[PDB]
Protein backbone atom coordinates (compact mmCIF):
# COMPACT_ATOMS: atom_id res chain seq x y z
CA UNK A 1 0.00 0.00 0.00
CA UNK A 2 1.01 3.42 -0.87
CA UNK A 3 -0.93 5.55 0.98
CA UNK A 4 -2.22 6.69 3.95
CA UNK A 5 -4.84 8.86 5.91
CA UNK A 6 -2.92 11.39 7.02
CA UNK A 7 -5.90 12.70 9.53
CA UNK A 8 -5.06 9.20 11.46
CA UNK A 9 -1.09 10.14 11.72
CA UNK A 10 -0.98 10.91 15.27
CA UNK A 11 -3.98 8.94 16.25
CA UNK A 12 -1.57 5.93 15.42
CA UNK A 13 1.76 7.29 16.28
CA UNK A 14 1.83 10.21 19.07
CA UNK A 15 3.72 9.90 22.04
CA UNK A 16 3.73 8.35 24.04
CA UNK A 17 1.50 5.56 23.21
CA UNK A 18 -2.22 5.13 21.65
CA UNK A 19 -5.05 3.36 21.49
CA UNK A 20 -6.02 0.01 20.20
CA UNK A 21 -9.78 1.24 19.64
CA UNK A 22 -8.51 3.58 17.97
CA UNK A 23 -6.46 1.36 15.87
CA UNK A 24 -9.60 -1.01 15.26
CA UNK A 25 -11.85 1.46 13.86
CA UNK A 26 -9.75 3.22 11.45
CA UNK A 27 -9.91 -0.52 9.76
CA UNK A 28 -5.97 -1.25 8.46
CA UNK A 29 -5.66 -2.78 5.57
CA UNK A 30 -1.79 -3.47 6.17
CA UNK A 31 0.66 -4.93 8.98
CA UNK A 32 0.34 -1.53 11.76
CA UNK A 33 2.84 -1.51 14.49
CA UNK A 34 1.65 0.43 17.31
CA UNK A 35 2.70 1.44 20.98
CA UNK A 36 -0.12 0.84 23.78
CA UNK A 37 0.37 0.89 27.36
CA UNK A 38 -1.51 -2.35 28.33
CA UNK A 39 -1.59 -5.12 31.10
CA UNK A 40 -2.13 -8.61 30.39
CA UNK A 41 -6.20 -9.84 31.55
CA UNK A 42 -5.30 -13.59 30.77
CA UNK A 43 -2.91 -15.74 29.55
CA UNK A 44 -5.19 -17.94 26.75
CA UNK A 45 -2.65 -20.31 25.97
CA UNK A 46 0.11 -22.70 27.69
CA UNK A 47 3.84 -21.78 27.14
CA UNK A 48 5.42 -23.40 24.45
CA UNK A 49 8.86 -24.42 23.43
CA UNK A 50 7.37 -25.68 20.09
CA UNK A 51 9.92 -24.91 16.92
CA UNK A 52 12.53 -25.10 19.26
CA UNK A 53 11.37 -20.92 20.59
CA UNK A 54 9.23 -19.84 23.34
CA UNK A 55 5.76 -18.55 22.64
CA UNK A 56 2.51 -17.99 24.34
CA UNK A 57 -0.82 -15.85 23.35
CA UNK A 58 -2.42 -14.09 26.37
CA UNK A 59 -4.87 -11.68 25.98
CA UNK A 60 -4.36 -7.90 26.70
CA UNK A 61 -5.72 -4.33 26.94
CA UNK A 62 -4.94 -0.77 27.15
CA UNK A 63 -8.48 0.23 28.34
CA UNK A 64 -10.27 0.39 25.77
CA UNK A 65 -10.44 -2.84 23.74
CA UNK A 66 -9.23 -6.48 24.22
CA UNK A 67 -6.45 -7.64 21.76
CA UNK A 68 -5.19 -11.64 21.81
CA UNK A 69 -1.63 -11.44 21.19
CA UNK A 70 1.71 -13.33 20.91
CA UNK A 71 5.06 -12.26 22.37
CA UNK A 72 8.82 -12.66 20.64
CA UNK A 73 10.81 -15.26 22.00
CA UNK A 74 13.28 -12.71 22.88
CA UNK A 75 10.64 -11.22 25.56
CA UNK A 76 9.92 -14.71 27.06
CA UNK A 77 13.75 -15.66 27.24
CA UNK A 78 14.35 -12.44 28.93
CA UNK A 79 11.86 -12.85 31.38
CA UNK A 80 12.78 -16.95 32.04
CA UNK A 81 16.28 -16.29 31.96
CA UNK A 82 16.49 -19.33 29.95
CA UNK A 83 16.48 -19.82 26.23
CA UNK A 84 14.70 -23.04 24.74
CA UNK A 85 17.97 -24.76 23.84
CA UNK A 86 19.32 -23.58 27.21
CA UNK A 87 16.40 -25.26 29.07
CA UNK A 88 16.68 -28.26 27.04
CA UNK A 89 20.64 -28.78 28.40
CA UNK A 90 19.75 -27.82 32.01
CA UNK A 91 17.26 -30.74 32.74
CA UNK A 92 19.98 -33.27 32.88
CA UNK A 93 21.61 -31.19 35.87
CA UNK A 94 19.28 -30.81 38.72
CA UNK A 95 20.63 -27.78 39.92
CA UNK A 96 20.65 -26.23 36.96
CA UNK A 97 16.94 -27.14 35.81
CA UNK A 98 16.08 -26.18 39.24
CA UNK A 99 17.19 -22.59 38.61
CA UNK A 100 15.03 -22.75 35.23
CA UNK A 101 12.08 -23.80 37.41
CA UNK A 102 12.56 -20.52 39.35
CA UNK A 103 12.97 -18.93 36.14
CA UNK A 104 9.60 -20.03 34.79
CA UNK A 105 8.02 -18.86 38.42
CA UNK A 106 9.97 -15.48 37.66
CA UNK A 107 7.66 -15.30 34.14
CA UNK A 108 4.91 -16.12 35.88
CA UNK A 109 4.79 -13.25 38.22
CA UNK A 110 5.85 -10.48 35.71
CA UNK A 111 3.57 -11.22 33.29
CA UNK A 112 0.96 -11.43 36.37
CA UNK A 113 2.62 -7.94 37.16
CA UNK A 114 3.14 -6.55 33.50
CA UNK A 115 2.14 -2.60 33.12
CA UNK A 116 3.87 -1.05 30.57
CA UNK A 117 4.69 0.22 27.09
CA UNK A 118 4.07 -2.63 24.87
CA UNK A 119 5.31 -2.07 20.72
CA UNK A 120 2.85 -4.55 18.72
CA UNK A 121 2.47 -5.56 15.02
CA UNK A 122 -1.31 -5.78 14.40
CA UNK A 123 -1.77 -7.82 10.93
CA UNK A 124 -5.36 -7.13 10.05
CA UNK A 125 -5.53 -9.98 7.14
CA UNK A 126 -4.47 -12.95 9.65
CA UNK A 127 -6.20 -11.10 12.91
CA UNK A 128 -2.69 -11.50 14.44
CA UNK A 129 -1.03 -9.61 16.61
CA UNK A 130 2.75 -9.59 17.77
CA UNK A 131 4.03 -8.24 20.82
CA UNK A 132 7.94 -6.89 20.04
CA UNK A 133 8.86 -5.17 23.03
CA UNK A 134 8.29 -4.13 26.00
CA UNK A 135 9.40 -0.52 27.74
CA UNK A 136 8.49 0.59 31.55
CA UNK A 137 7.03 4.00 31.58
CA UNK A 138 9.70 6.91 32.47
CA UNK A 139 9.30 10.84 33.17
CA UNK A 140 9.81 11.33 28.73
CA UNK A 141 6.68 9.60 28.55
CA UNK A 142 4.49 11.54 31.18
CA UNK A 143 6.15 15.12 29.28
CA UNK A 144 4.82 13.71 26.05
CA UNK A 145 1.52 12.92 27.74
CA UNK A 146 1.13 16.46 29.51
CA UNK A 147 2.10 18.78 25.78
CA UNK A 148 -0.90 15.81 24.19
CA UNK A 149 -3.11 17.09 26.90
CA UNK A 150 -1.50 20.64 26.59
CA UNK A 151 -0.56 21.06 30.67
CA UNK B 1 -14.97 -12.61 31.59
CA UNK B 2 -16.74 -8.86 31.16
CA UNK B 3 -17.57 -8.67 27.42
CA UNK B 4 -16.83 -4.89 27.35
CA UNK B 5 -13.17 -3.78 28.10
CA UNK B 6 -11.52 -2.31 31.41
CA UNK B 7 -11.88 1.30 30.83
CA UNK B 8 -9.94 3.67 32.89
CA UNK B 9 -11.69 5.40 35.34
CA UNK B 10 -10.98 8.08 38.76
CA UNK B 11 -13.72 7.49 41.49
CA UNK B 12 -15.07 10.42 41.04
CA UNK B 13 -16.21 9.87 37.69
CA UNK B 14 -18.24 6.54 39.45
CA UNK B 15 -19.60 8.35 42.01
CA UNK B 16 -20.59 11.69 40.31
CA UNK B 17 -21.06 10.48 37.05
CA UNK B 18 -22.54 7.22 36.48
CA UNK B 19 -26.25 6.25 35.87
CA UNK B 20 -27.87 3.47 35.62
CA UNK B 21 -27.64 0.35 38.30
CA UNK B 22 -26.73 -3.28 38.24
CA UNK B 23 -25.89 -4.48 34.78
CA UNK B 24 -26.94 -1.60 33.18
CA UNK B 25 -24.07 1.52 34.44
CA UNK B 26 -23.48 4.17 32.08
CA UNK B 27 -21.04 7.07 32.85
CA UNK B 28 -22.81 10.22 31.64
CA UNK B 29 -20.89 12.62 29.38
CA UNK B 30 -23.67 15.48 28.58
CA UNK B 31 -21.26 18.18 29.71
CA UNK B 32 -18.68 16.84 27.35
CA UNK B 33 -21.53 17.09 24.32
CA UNK B 34 -21.10 13.48 24.33
CA UNK B 35 -23.64 10.33 24.66
CA UNK B 36 -23.53 8.00 27.71
CA UNK B 37 -20.72 5.44 28.22
CA UNK B 38 -21.61 2.10 29.31
CA UNK B 39 -19.41 0.43 31.85
CA UNK B 40 -19.29 -3.22 33.38
CA UNK B 41 -15.42 -3.71 33.44
CA UNK B 42 -12.79 -1.08 34.44
CA UNK B 43 -9.05 -0.14 35.34
CA UNK B 44 -8.78 2.26 38.37
CA UNK B 45 -5.42 2.56 40.53
CA UNK B 46 -4.96 4.20 43.98
CA UNK B 47 -2.94 3.59 47.05
CA UNK B 48 -4.21 1.07 49.35
CA UNK B 49 -5.27 2.74 52.71
CA UNK B 50 -6.83 -0.55 54.34
CA UNK B 51 -6.98 -4.29 53.62
CA UNK B 52 -8.58 -7.00 55.49
CA UNK B 53 -9.16 -10.56 54.03
CA UNK B 54 -9.98 -10.39 50.52
CA UNK B 55 -11.15 -6.99 50.68
CA UNK B 56 -9.74 -3.61 50.64
CA UNK B 57 -9.99 0.06 50.42
CA UNK B 58 -7.88 2.33 47.66
CA UNK B 59 -7.98 5.88 47.06
CA UNK B 60 -7.02 8.04 44.15
CA UNK B 61 -6.43 11.95 43.61
CA UNK B 62 -10.23 12.02 43.24
CA UNK B 63 -11.64 9.54 45.82
CA UNK B 64 -11.84 6.53 47.69
CA UNK B 65 -13.62 3.00 46.50
CA UNK B 66 -13.30 -0.26 47.18
CA UNK B 67 -12.34 -3.67 45.91
CA UNK B 68 -13.94 -7.09 47.18
CA UNK B 69 -13.39 -11.02 46.06
CA UNK B 70 -8.70 -10.42 46.38
CA UNK B 71 -8.63 -13.98 47.57
CA UNK B 72 -9.65 -15.08 43.83
CA UNK B 73 -7.25 -12.77 41.63
CA UNK B 74 -3.68 -14.28 40.32
CA UNK B 75 -0.93 -14.13 42.99
CA UNK B 76 1.69 -11.31 41.43
CA UNK B 77 4.22 -9.41 43.81
CA UNK B 78 1.94 -9.00 47.21
CA UNK B 79 0.82 -6.25 47.31
CA UNK B 80 -2.45 -5.64 49.90
CA UNK B 81 -0.69 -3.69 52.22
CA UNK B 82 -1.62 -0.30 53.26
CA UNK B 83 1.10 2.01 51.26
CA UNK B 84 1.27 0.55 48.24
CA UNK B 85 0.20 1.87 45.05
CA UNK B 86 -1.58 -1.15 42.39
CA UNK B 87 -4.00 -1.05 39.79
CA UNK B 88 -7.30 -3.08 39.54
CA UNK B 89 -9.24 -4.34 37.14
CA UNK B 90 -12.93 -4.76 38.59
CA UNK B 91 -16.36 -5.57 37.68
CA UNK B 92 -18.47 -2.74 38.75
CA UNK B 93 -20.91 -3.78 41.76
CA UNK B 94 -21.75 0.12 43.23
CA UNK B 95 -20.94 3.60 41.92
CA UNK B 96 -22.41 5.96 45.08
CA UNK B 97 -21.72 6.80 47.77
CA UNK B 98 -18.48 4.55 47.43
CA UNK B 99 -17.79 3.05 44.46
CA UNK B 100 -17.14 -0.65 44.69
CA UNK B 101 -15.46 -3.60 42.19
CA UNK B 102 -15.52 -7.35 41.86
CA UNK B 103 -11.87 -7.94 41.45
CA UNK B 104 -10.44 -9.85 38.34
CA UNK B 105 -6.71 -8.69 38.92
CA UNK B 106 -4.76 -6.46 41.38
CA UNK B 107 -1.03 -5.73 40.72
CA UNK B 108 1.57 -4.18 42.39
CA UNK B 109 2.81 -0.34 40.24
CA UNK B 110 4.54 0.79 43.48
CA UNK B 111 8.40 -0.09 42.18
CA UNK B 112 7.81 2.62 39.04
CA UNK B 113 7.01 5.86 40.68
CA UNK B 114 5.85 7.56 37.35
CA UNK B 115 2.57 5.14 37.11
CA UNK B 116 1.17 7.35 40.33
CA UNK B 117 2.48 10.77 38.21
CA UNK B 118 0.67 9.70 35.15
CA UNK B 119 -2.15 8.08 36.48
CA UNK B 120 -4.91 11.24 36.20
CA UNK B 121 -3.09 12.45 32.81
CA UNK B 122 -3.99 8.44 31.40
CA UNK B 123 -7.48 9.02 32.43
CA UNK B 124 -8.24 12.43 31.00
CA UNK B 125 -6.52 11.28 27.49
CA UNK B 126 -8.07 7.87 26.94
CA UNK B 127 -11.65 9.65 27.95
CA UNK B 128 -10.41 12.38 25.11
CA UNK B 129 -10.05 9.57 22.85
CA UNK B 130 -13.72 7.83 23.35
CA UNK B 131 -16.59 9.08 20.45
Amino acid sequence: ENSINLSIAMDLYSPPFVYLSVLMASKPKEVTTVKVKAFIVTLTGNLSSSGGIWSITAKVSDGTAYLDVDFVDEILTSLIGFSVPEMKQSKKDPLQYQKFLEGLQKCQRDLIDLCCLMTISFNPSLSKAMVLALQDVNMEHLENLKKRLNK
Amino acid sequence: LPRSPPLKVLAEQLRRDAEGGPGAWRLSRAAAGRGPLDLAAVWMQGRVVMADRGEARLRDPSGDFSVRGLERVPRGRPCLVPGKYVMVMGVVQACSPEPCLQAVKMTDLSDNPIHESMWELEVEDLHRNIP
